[PDB]
């Protein structure tokens, strides 16, 4: 049946022009449906940016009007989405989709999306900072100043996972990403046991271990 | 029962094709191992009668298996034959504007099986919300599948029905004439 | 533009009972007869999903326990009984005119009892201060329902601006969140001042919990 498929670049620059790619299978461009776009951003708000009709007539969103263009090619069953420039504001989940001309349109049919981050940033590797403090204590570790996500979080090597957060990154505005995972714990044991967060960031090849004691 | 006008019809038959024709009509026929039709086309579907002075091969012909209906100018011929297929009394013709023809409407498959259900008035191959029905099946038809094509996309003879039909409750969104 | 505004932005629901979201569009919808608002379910990592369309209809494969009703401008969407798979995003989609909208978004979330907080204050470590920067980070732990505030105060000067916040989702098990409050200083800043402190509002405390420490 019909399934539509994502492409891209997962992270443009700031002022640069944008070019995504939907490969529809299993149906022709050419009739049936409207081909469009939708971006969702991170607070999970929906944006209708525009589509391209099946006999090849686009229509956009105002809001985009003078930087937006869908194009396609029908040889090799696409259609296309350019932004002649983007800004910080653009990352979003980039979402290709389809509705039947002659129906209530619904949007039936979605691709799975593309991340895209729009940032000026370097690969960067995080600095692991330790967050120490009677009843049950807290502490953790504060993963800071890294590029790109995601970065992961264990304690103990995985043998700790009873009562440990860790929370999303937060962006600031260094453009860089920064997060923390915090783990509860029997205050007796911060004199016996040891507790020891463990962070690896891939695209640096950072593997860290850092040892959280209070002082 | 009005009979159609006649001035502008013709018909003629030649080495491999035979053409019922009108002003809106165009029915054409071919032969390979039979006389069989193989397209048509209706820029506006009438209900006058066609009448049998401009008729090719119009002696024995049975109401119930010819292609085009009789109430809707279907030449009462045995060029109006398809094996496999009955007269299609419930076919999309409310579309007014479409082309007849025997190939696969697009992104489906169409199989030969008794495990169908049984003929009924034509669906199109997109639901009411616009999903793509991808399977069909026919109990007895020959394929290619007699398919139609208007204005709102693709639409299949009587005897071709979705395979998963009894499934998801589809039944509840099928397009149907 | 059509704009569509849903209601409530977060409703907490109870396995078992009856779930109600609300989508009101500014001006009408219908379309000789037929009403153009679509709904959508999406689970996280996931692209949105056709539950209803023209306002009434339900999808092919959707279960029976979703349902919508409404016309004009005022249109809902029924789930009965609501099952564990039913916790998710849901969207309002209209059709009626370009540019096309979607609602807000409605989180469906897990309801449970009350719970409070446990609040715990980490002041930035001797490492990042001889890094240059000074991160102070304030911990609400295990805590329902999603509402609540963190001030900051920096020998009793109130904070703004300088602060990030992040949430977990809902626990698994306890259906609880943790928070996450990140106070960024310069180390110059951090060493001027002496009281760190971190104001807590839940409705689950009778009364706004400090944590706090001495330089």
């Amino acid at each position: 049946e019909v399934k539509l498929q994502e492409s891209g670049p997962g992270l443009v620059r700031p002022s640069q022009s944008l070019s995504l790619t939907c490969s529809v299978t299993g149906y022709s461009i050419t009739s049936g449906y409207y081909w469009n776009w939708i971006r969702q951003f991170p607070g999970n708000k929906l944006e209708w940016m525009g589509y391209i009709s099946y006999d090849g007539r686009s229509n956009y969103n105002p809001s985009l009007k003078n930087r937006i263009s869908i194009t396609r090619d029908t040889s090799k069953n696409q259609f296309f989405l350019k932004l002649n420039f983007v800004t910080t504001e653009d990352t979003a989940t980039y979402y290709c989709a389809s509705f039947y001309y002659y129906t209530s349109r619904p949007l039936v049919y979605w691709g799975q999306g593309t991340l895209l981050t729009v940032s000026s940033a370097s690969t960067k590797g995080p600095s692991v900072f330790p967050l120490a403090p009677g009843g049950t204590a807290a502490l953790g570790c504060l993963v800071k100043d890294y590029f790109p996500e995601p970065v992961t979080v264990s304690w103990n090597s995985g043998a700790l996972t009873s009562g440990v957060h860790t929370f999303p990154a937060v962006l600031q505005s260094s453009g860089l990403y920064s997060l923390s995972s915090v783990v509860t714990v029997p205050s007796s044991s911060l004199g016996t046991q040891t507790y020891i967060c463990n962070v690896n960031h891939k695209p640096s090849n950072t593997k860290v271990d850092k040892k959280v004691e209070p002082k | 029962d009005v009979f159609c006008d006649s001035k502008l019809m013709s018909a003629a038959i030649k080495d491999n094709r035979a053409v019922h024709a009108d002003m809106g009509y165009w029915i054409e026929s071919a032969l390979n191992d039979t006389w069989k039709i193989e397209k048509a086309s209706f820029i506006e579907v009438k209900s006058c009668h066609w009448p049998k002075s401009h008729t090719l091969w119009s002696n024995g012909v049975l109401e119930s298996e010819m292609i085009i209906p009789k109430n809707f100018a279907g030449p009462v011929s045995q060029h109006n034959y398809r094996p496999g297929y009955h007269t299609q009394t419930a076919g999309p013709w409310h579309l007014g504007s479409l082309e007849m023809d025997f190939d696969f409407c697009e992104g489906t498959t169409v199989v030969v099986t008794e495990d169908c259900g049984n003929r009924g008035p034509s669906l199109r191959t997109t639901t009411a919300s616009g999903k793509l029905i991808t399977e069909w099946c026919c109990r007895s038809c020959t394929l290619p599948p007699l398919r139609y094509r208007g204005e709102d996309g693709c639409w299949y003879g009587m005897e071709i029905r979705p395979l998963k039909e009894k499934e998801e409750n589809l039944v509840n969104s099928l397009v149907t004439a | 533009e059509i704009v569509l505004t849903q209601s409530p932005a977060s409703l907490a629901v109870s396995l078992g009972q009856r779930a109600t979201i609300s989508c009101r569009a500014s001006e009408s919808v219908e379309y000789s007869g037929t009403s153009l608002m679509h709904w959508y379910q999406q689970k996280p990592g996931q692209p949105p999903k056709l539950l209803i369309y023209a306002a009434s209809n339900v999808e092919s494969g959707v279960p029976a326990r979703f349902s919508g009703s409404g016309s004009g401008t005022d249109f809902s969407l029924n789930i009965h009984p609501v099952e564990e798979d039913d916790i998710a995003m849901y969207f309002c989609q209209q059709s009626r005119k370009v540019p096309y909208t979607f609602g807000g978004g409605t989180k469906l979330e897990l309801k449970r009892t009350v719970a409070a907080p446990s609040v715990f204050i980490f002041p930035p470590s001797d490492e990042q201060l001889k890094s240059g920067t000074a991160s102070v980070v304030c911990l609400l732990n295990n805590f329902y329902p999603r509402e609540a505030k963190v001030q900051w105060k920096v020998d009793n000067a109130l904070q703004s601006g300088n602060s990030q916040e992040s949430v977990t989702e809902q626990d698994s098990k306890d259906s609880t969140y943790s928070l996450s409050s990140t106070l960024t200083l310069s180390k110059a800043d951090y060493e001027k001042h002496k009281v760190y402190a971190c104001e807590v509002t839940h409705q689950g405390l009778s009364s706004p919990v400090t944590k706090s420490f001495n330089r």
